[PDB]
């Protein structure tokens, strides 16, 4: 079911959860930077100590490469997962209006409980 | 039944595969590293790089997101959530 | 503010009816 977040669903999703339902956004977001950084680090140390072919240095060549490829993912993986962030929010941890419209709180406390 | 979860895998792995797709092109990789691909040896390394990069890629985000979906029971959670509606549908 | 408004970017969902199958909006049209 596709729906707009509301503050009920961020209430009870967050009891249901134990946690809000960013907070599982926040550990994949802040998870992939890390693993982006981790990559292209990566990439520039092996290419620096290969630095020198034949008699030339491309030093220079390197760090501005290996730097003009991460700020190409920067900008693609904030894109990417933004709409991640709003599509998981939307569909995933999603609401429809069969619930509160008549008393969720019925089933999450019945959860709980029996 | 069980339908919400599997979504959150394809979300995922779908955010990646656009995440990383102008790194599979060797096109955009020489344009960053012109004089230096149109050597030999650069052209083996800079091979040597995409190829493991994005398999490194792959491999850390697919090993941290399932540990992730671990520490938060989110697949149980879910499952819980999906069979839930139903029985208040019904 | 979660509904539309991504935090760091504000991508507004602002592509009409999206496309709903399977009880959900199908990604494909959604990540484009």
């Amino acid at each position: 079911n596709a729906t707009t977040p509301t503050m009920q669903s961020t209430s009870l999703l967050t009891e249901h959860l134990g946690y809000p339902p960013i907070s599982l956004v926040d550990d994949i977001i802040n998870a992939v930077n890390e693993i982006m950084y981790k990559c292209t680090n990566a990439m520039e140390k092996y290419l620096m100590q290969r630095n020198i072919i034949g008699k030339k240095d491309f030093s220079d060549e390197i760090k501005i490469g290996t730097a003009k490829l991460e700020s190409l993912l920067e900008n693609s993986v904030d894109k990417n997962f933004d709409k991640l962030e709003l599509y998981v929010l939307r569909n995933i941890l999603s609401i429809p209006s069969d619930l509160l419209e008549e008393n969720r709180f019925r089933l999450l406390h019945h959860e709980k409980l029996v | 039944e069980h339908i919400r979860f599997q979504r959150l895998v394809q979300v995922c792995n779908k955010a990646l595969e656009e995440s990383i797709r102008k790194l599979q092109s060797w096109e955009k990789i020489h344009e960053c590293f012109p004089n230096y691909g149109q050597t030999r040896e650069g052209i083996e390394n800079l091979t040597v790089c995409q190829q493991q990069v994005i398999k490194l890629w792959s491999n850390l985000s697919r090993v941290e997101f399932d540990a992730i979906f671990h520490e938060r029971s989110i697949e149980e959670k879910l499952n819980q959530l999906d069979d839930l509606i139903n029985k208040a549908r019904s | 503010n979660l509904g539309v408004k991504s935090r760091k970017t504000g991508l507004t969902v602002n592509k009409t009816v999206q496309k709903d199958e399977y009880s959900m909006e199908n990604l494909n049209d959604f990540f484009k």
